[PDB]
């Protein structure tokens, strides 16, 4: 309750008993994970450089 | 300031060796030499 | 910066007090004092009750006299 | 020939040549910015 | 206590025989600057890799009590403070929480604990975010609760959570917590001068009283008052940013000038009192009770840093303090106020004078004192303190509450050489420019008593 | 036939790191986006200047 | 002002007599232009006789 | 007698 400075962005955040995906999500806990192999290039053909 | 040299070995310390060379980083080369000229002088003539 | 000036005051509540200034008139000596001097923080103290001009063709004599007494404290 | 006393004399010698522009309580030196000429 | 003026600094736009030195004479009667480079290198200091705001972690604690809002009877008219005793017989009643913090057949206790313990018959039921347990009495109580112990404001801890021995069900719960966070901010500085050797338009001669009333080296003074911009934006410096994250103040062009608070505005959001006379009454009291729940008996040792004038100011107020020790008498055998001093002038010659420099209070407190130069600045503190000096000498600062394991303040620094120099033939201009930032990372552990007449 | 080009930047950009959170992309001469990995925001400049 | 004032300074600290003191010279990050000077200091003689 | 960290100063520091 309160803040270390004038720009603190979090305050202690807490819970009792059943914890659910949003429970854990909305404690900054839970990311989407970044598909690094996936790639889409956008087909067409290139007349540049032509 | 230049610190005190008279010392016992064991009382020359890495700090004191530092104190040594902050104080000869605060030397401005403008200053008092009895039978030198001035560099100001000397880079005239070359 | 033309003529010379003698206060005698007392600042409030805490003593008395004697000064000289340099000023050009007697409403910036009360200024000079007021600012520069030891009660900087608490001016409103300063309470000066008489101003005259360091005049010279005298030369001898007093320009101020406030004595603090063991009955006044 | 020279004593302890008299090594201590050549060591705490006024030396403008071995001293320091800021000295002990903070107090800056101003004739490290002048030139004799 | 009075002043008689000793110098005047004039500027020069208001005015060779032989000589007796080669080193040219500065006086005692003239004030001197002062660098800040023996406090700002007190402090250690830290590389980061680029100019963009930086963020770290912060770790609290876990223990909580949840507050009672309101309580109920079991009809569910709202007990008030002259209302007779609560759960009369142990009849049920209940009890209004803003959150869900316990659980099903859980003991809870009131500001008197273990002697009205209620006993919870069920899960939350919510009104909007309100908890509503429908409470009754678990001690034996005939009486019930009186209706004091049941107001708004009242802290709520848990207990345990008892059964019978046989066919019981479940009761009970867990619970947890999370951390948070804080950034900081950086600054820019930038200097120019019009400039070889020789002086330029802005000088100020000094004339010193006494009865009867050479070259400049730019590239020395140019570093030495850009050594004073760093000085003065690390220590001396502030913010201008909003709550919503807007700067107020805007550059020649268009962009915010992005400033960040200095050691001294970042120190100064906690622990911080404004005092009018400094009395070990105000000294001793706050320091226990930052001292009685933050730190062990043995770390309890604080250094005051303080003036010149400031150490006069402790030394005749613990000697008003020990004045006033009615049990004990000093003598001079053990103080030592008068010694022993071998002179020529008697064989039993003596000597007088002592300060009082430490001051050691109850519960191992030790209050040390030491006089750091910077606050005697003529140049920047300019308001007066009757007793002698600039009245920033009065201020003492508490640095270094307790052991860390990481220094609390530093000073932020980009890798390498984060300064910059610049020459402009046309006009011949050196242009400067530098960046910088001091963190200070928990401002609970730095303490200031600041004199009132520098306040507001 | 004389032609000439010229580009502006801040002063600040000398390294300038990029945290990407999305990649960041150097155009191609033939018209397509090529996904790149460097992180210096000046390298992707001087592609586009020539 | 600087320092976030949104109420701005007393008509009382601003008075003839209070002395002011140079700090240091901030600009913004991008495009900023030249800022602050330099000060100096002149020497004064004294003198004795035969 | 140059330490790592010596390195990265002769390293981070500019050539510029």
């Amino acid at each position: 309750a309160g803040k270390l400075g004038k720009f603190q962005m979090l305050g202690f955040q807490h819970w009792k008993g059943l914890t659910s995906d949003n429970h854990l999500g909305a404690i900054f806990q839970q990311a989407p994970q970044k598909a690094t192999n996936l790639m889409v290039q956008l087909l067409a053909f290139y007349r540049g450089k032509s | 300031n230049f610190p005190r040299q008279m010392l016992p070995f064991s009382k020359k310390t890495k700090q004191w060796r530092k104190d040594c060379l902050l104080w000869a980083n605060q030397k401005t080369f403008f200053n008092y030499s009895l039978v030198r000229k001035s560099v100001i002088h000397k880079k005239i003539n070359y | 910066a033309m003529q010379l000036w003698v206060m005698e005051y007392e600042v409030t509540g805490i003593g008395k007090g004697c000064a000289m200034c340099k000023a050009i008139n007697p409403q910036q000596a009360e200024m000079l004092l007021k600012s520069n001097g030891i009660y900087n923080g608490s001016s409103y103290l300063y309470k000066v009750t008489r101003i005259e001009q360091v005049i010279v063709p005298p030369c001898n004599g007093l320009m101020a006299e406030q004595v603090v007494t063991y009955k006044d404290v | 020939v020279l004593s302890p006393k008299d090594i201590k004399y050549i060591e705490t010698m006024p030396d403008y040549i071995g001293q320091g522009a800021v000295d002990q309580m903070d107090n800056i030196d101003e004739r490290y910015g002048f030139v004799n000429q | 206590a009075g002043k008689l003026g000793k110098f005047q600094m004039l500027g020069f736009q208001h005015w060779a025989p032989q000589k007796a030195t080669n080193l040219m004479v500065q006086l005692l009667a003239f004030y001197r600057g002062k660098s800040l480079d023996t406090f700002l290198n007190s402090f250690p200091t830290r590389e980061f890799e680029d100019d963009n705001e930086y963020y770290w972690d912060v770790i609290g604690s876990s223990r909580r009590n949840i507050p009672l809002v309101e309580a109920r009877d079991e009809n569910g008219v709202v007990v008030a403070a002259n209302a007779a005793n609560v759960g009369v017989g142990t009849s049920p009643f209940y009890l209004v929480f803003p959150e869900d913090w316990f659980a099903d057949g859980e003991v809870i206790v009131g500001n008197l604990n273990q002697v009205y313990p209620f006993r919870i018959l069920g899960d939350a039921r919510m009104e909007g975010t309100n908890a509503v347990y429908k409470v009754e009495l678990m001690g034996g109580n005939t009486q019930g609760v009186p209706a004091e112990r049941l107001q708004q404001g009242e802290r709520f801890s848990i207990e345990f959570a008892p059964v019978e021995k046989e066919l019981s069900r479940k009761v009970g719960d867990v619970r947890f917590t999370s951390p948070v966070s804080m950034r900081n901010e950086w600054t820019t500085i930038r200097i120019q001068h019009k400039v070889g050797n020789k002086l330029n338009k802005k000088l100020a001669m000094g004339i010193p009283m006494v009865r009867n009333l050479w070259m400049h080296y730019v590239d020395w003074e140019v570093e030495l008052q850009f050594d004073e911009y760093k000085n003065n934006a690390m220590a001396w410096g502030t913010s201008n940013r909003n709550l919503n994250g807007e700067y107020m103040n805007f550059g020649k062009s268009g962009n915010a000038i992005k400033t960040g608070a200095g050691i001294f505005e970042q120190t100064e959001v906690a622990n911080t009192m404004y005092y009018n006379t400094f009395s070990l009454k105000l000294l001793e009291d706050a320091l226990y009770e930052l001292s009685a729940s933050k730190l062990a008996m043995d770390d309890r040792l604080f250094v005051i840093k303080t003036g010149e004038r400031g150490a006069i100011q402790f030394h005749k107020e613990v000697l008003k303090t020990v004045s006033g020790w009615t049990t004990f008498v000093l003598d001079n055998n053990s103080t030592r106020v008068v010694e022993k001093v071998q002179s020529r002038l008697h064989s039993n010659a003596l000597s007088a004078g002592f300060q009082f420099v430490e001051y050691k209070a109850p519960n191992g407190v030790r209050v040390r004192l030491d006089v750091d130069p910077f606050y005697d600045d003529p140049v920047r503190n300019k308001i007066l303190h009757p007793m002698g000096g600039v009245a920033f000498s009065y201020r003492y600062d508490i640095w270094y509450i307790g052991t860390m394991d990481q220094p609390n303040i530093f000073k932020c620094k980009i890798k390498g050489d984060n300064e910059y120099r610049g020459y402009q033939w046309g006009s011949a201009v050196i242009h400067r420019m530098a960046t910088l930032g001091v963190c200070v990372l928990d401002p609970t552990r730095t303490m200031s008593l600041i004199p009132a007449i520098l306040q507001g | 036939t004389t032609i000439r080009i010229q580009h502006k930047v801040a002063g600040n950009k000398l390294n300038k790191k990029l945290a990407m959170g999305i990649p960041m992309v150097r155009n191609l001469e033939s018209g397509k986006q090529v996904k790149d990995t460097a992180n210096m925001w000046m390298h992707y400049v001087d592609w586009e200047v020539e």
